[PDB]
RNA sequence: CGGUCCGGCCGGGAACUCAAAGGAGACUGCCAGUGAUAAACUGGAGGAAGGUGGGGAUGACGUCAAGUCAUCAUGGCCCUUACGACCAGGGCUACACACGUGCUACAAUGGCGCAUACAAAGAGAAGCGACCUCGCGAGAGCAAGCGGACCUCAUAAAGUGCGUCGUAGUCCGGAUUGGAGUCUGCAACUCGACUCCAUGAAGUCGGAAUCGCUAGUAAUCGUGGAUCAGAAUGCCACGGUG
């Protein structure tokens, strides 16, 4: 139950359901299935509760479960005091890539800035 | 102007058979992959034969009998007077015009699968149940009065 | 033991140079393999058609670079000693290999 | 365009001969501590870091009849805007015309 | 990430720093090498940089070490 | 045709192919009609090809009394401790929005997983770099072939075929992101490109209106090369599916 975490899909095999959740995408889905010892062909019923979710350290090769996102806004609360460009661009409402002012901003400030 | 090259005479096919079936597998060709329509030609008929007609032998005859254009409409002017005018269509390609109006709608509608997008279109064509045909007829009906001229 | 190469930019000039090679290297010793034509490395050489304000049209020139190997089988350095001295007119390049 | 380029060429060809064109394979041994026990590279590194003007950057060769930044035919050396009177008159060997 | 070779400055600016740190005494400097990446000893020095019209004074702290003199302030200030 | 795991490989050889060249074929000539039986059309036969053979090269005086001195020259006026020219630092993605031209999607005949095939034309020695390693990977190493019909770049994709999802502002789509890496150069903070693992906005074929066509053309999918310190979906060539 709830193999897809926050999301609803469950009538689906782990290789398309144990994906796009908790800091993992899809790049290692076959490898964790091969740790459990399961074939990628034919549908499964002999997989127990929490079984493949017990092997997640085969795919946790990332800042999973917000290991960085639980700090990023506080790292920015220090960055936004810095007398440098990357700090200035975090304490005045200014872009850092794209958003060329020679084009329309649509609703970012509304008609006539 | 008057020349213009002589319009083409098309072809039949040694497997698909008639000139119209040889047109069906060649019309509305996009991306040029040329293997998609040979699984869709005379393959939407077995369910049509139990939905909007009978047999796989008459399921496509009746579709091009229910979809039957007999008149075209176009503007015509003579100096400071303009009319919408009706003209009778020539019979020799008449069923190929009707064929085109079905196979394009399976592309311009995007609902479920291609194994449905044409079969679902044909089951209304074999009944003359096309989109917005009441307002289409309302133009030809209005233009009928202009066969009496000014 | 050794072999030769001949290069030119014209089909009639490389024949006019082949006529000298067969006469300069292939009569003593007498050598009988005839000249294969080989590819001409056909290409278009292109530049803008006008020097000002046009970039849409290009001027078309035909470039070819002809090759003849002519073939020699006599192993002696004497086979080329006269070819490294005689004409061979202007417009062609000869090369002695191995 | 101006005729300004030779007053740079005369200093920048020598700048390249001394500090670029014969300094490229040097990079594969100048910083290697295992490939030398002799002290030979430290001093020429201090010389190689002396110039700060051009060589691979800030400097383009440009055509000879006019110092235009582009139009130089690499395997011919001529400008494509100062060649037509020679090209048409058959003055470049191997080029043919017309219609193909 | 990036950087990518540690701090680096113009070799005239290295002399201006050397003169100040060895004298025990700092004097006003004006520089066009505004893209120099400051050394950890440049803090507190009396420095100004060219903006494209004039020289403008910049205040160097431990919080600026590893950055360029163009990172200190914005270039566009009308908007 | 003789030998031969049965590969032009070895004796040999141009029927075929490749290479380039030179000849020949087609001319409205022949026929039947049409037409002041004139001058000149239409149709047929035979033909690989039929009617300026098909297609290019072209551009008759003049027109706008057009643009260009900043592609190249140059007159007169004008500038002279300079409006000249030797340099360094800055401007061109400075912003209220419009206008031109393009790129990738909005798919489901598509998306994903897996298996599997064929190139063609080009460039190339402090080069193109095999086989092989090291790094998720950009790349970086070790180290043969070959100065190019030879060897290398190098791998054909679309497709094929079995499972799987199922018209959803998300399942497809990818912009501004979050993190660490690849690189040239004096140096990429700000104005440049590439990669790997999570996240994620718009996008349901488009306003009036108006623009372009015709067989290997439209659309579709692969490759090379020029420019060049470094970087282009741009520019110039090659080929498949049609």
């Amino acid at each position: 139950a709830r193999i897809a975490g926050i999301n609803i899909p469950d009538h689906k095999h782990a290789v398309i359901a144990l994906t796009s959740i908790y800091g993992v995408g899809k790049t290692r889905s076959k490898a964790i299935l091969a740790a459990a010892g399961i074939a990628e062909d034919v549908k499964i019923s002999e997989l127990s509760e929490g079984q493949i979710d017990t092997l997640r350290d085969e795919v946790a090769k990332f800042v999973v479960e917000g290991d960085l996102r639980r700090e990023i806004s506080m790292s920015i609360k220090r960055l936004m005091d810095l007398g440098c460009y990357r700090g200035l661009r975090h304490r005045r409402g200014l872009p850092v890539r794209g958003q060329r002012t020679k084009t329309n901003a649509r609703t970012r400030k509304g008609p006539r800035k | 102007r008057r020349r213009v090259i002589g319009q083409r005479k098309i072809l039949p096919d040694p497997k698909f058979g008639s000139e119209l079936l040889a047109k069906f597998v060649n019309i509305l060709m996009v991306d040029g992959k040329k293997s998609t329509a040979e699984s869709i030609v005379y393959s939407a008929l077995e369910t049509l034969a139990q939905r909007s007609g009978k047999s796989e032998l008459e399921a496509f005859e009746v579709a091009l009998e229910n979809v039957r254009p007999t008149v075209e409409v176009k503007s015509r002017r003579v100096g400071g007077s303009t009319y919408q005018v009706p003209v009778e269509v020539r019979p020799v390609r008449r069923n190929a015009l009707a064929m085109r109006w079905i196979v394009e709608a399976a592309r311009k509608r995007g609902d479920k699968s291609m194994a449905l997008r044409l079969a679902n279109e044909l089951s209304d064509a074999a009944e003359n149940k096309g989109t917005a045909v009441k307002k289409r007829e309302d133009v030809h009906r209005m233009a009928e009065a202009n066969k009496a001229f000014a | 033991r050794i072999r030769i190469r001949l290069k030119a930019f014209d089909h009639r000039l490389i024949d006019q140079a082949t006529a000298e090679i067969v006469e300069t290297a292939k009569r003593t010793g007498a050598q009988v393999r005839g000249p294969i034509p080989l590819p001409t490395r056909k290409e278009r050489f292109t530049v803008l058609i006008s020097p000002h304000v046009n970039k849409d049209a290009r001027d078309q020139y035909e470039i070819r670079t002809h090759l003849r190997l002519v073939d020699i089988v006599e192993p002696t350095e004497k086979t080329v000693d006269a070819l490294m001295r005689l004409d061979l007119a202007a417009g062609v390049d000869v090369q002695i290999s191995l | 365009a101006k005729q300004s380029m030779k007053a740079r060429e005369v200093k920048r060809v020598a700048l390249a001969d001394k500090y670029f064109a014969k300094r490229a394979e040097l990079k594969a041994i100048i910083s290697d501590v295992n490939a030398s026990d002799e002290d030979r590279w430290n001093a020429v590194l201090k010389l190689q870091t002396l110039p700060r003007d051009s060589s691979p950057s800030r400097q383009r060769n440009r055509c000879r009849q006019t110092g235009r930044p582009h139009g130089f035919l690499r395997k011919f050396g001529l400008s494509r805007i100062k060649v037509r009177e020679a090209a048409m008159r058959g003055e470049i060997p191997g080029l043919k015309k017309a219609s193909w | 990430r990036s950087l990518k070779k540690g701090p680096f400055i113009d070799l005239h600016l290295l002399k201006k720093v050397e003169k100040a740190v060895e004298s025990g005494d700092k004097k006003p400097l004006r520089t066009w090498s505004r893209r120099s990446t400051i050394f950890p000893n440049m803090i507190g020095l009396t420095i100004a940089v060219h903006n494209g019209r004039q020289h403008v004074p910049v205040f160097v702290t431990d919080e600026m070490v590893g950055h360029k003199l163009g990172e200190f302030a914005p270039t566009r200030t009308y908007r």
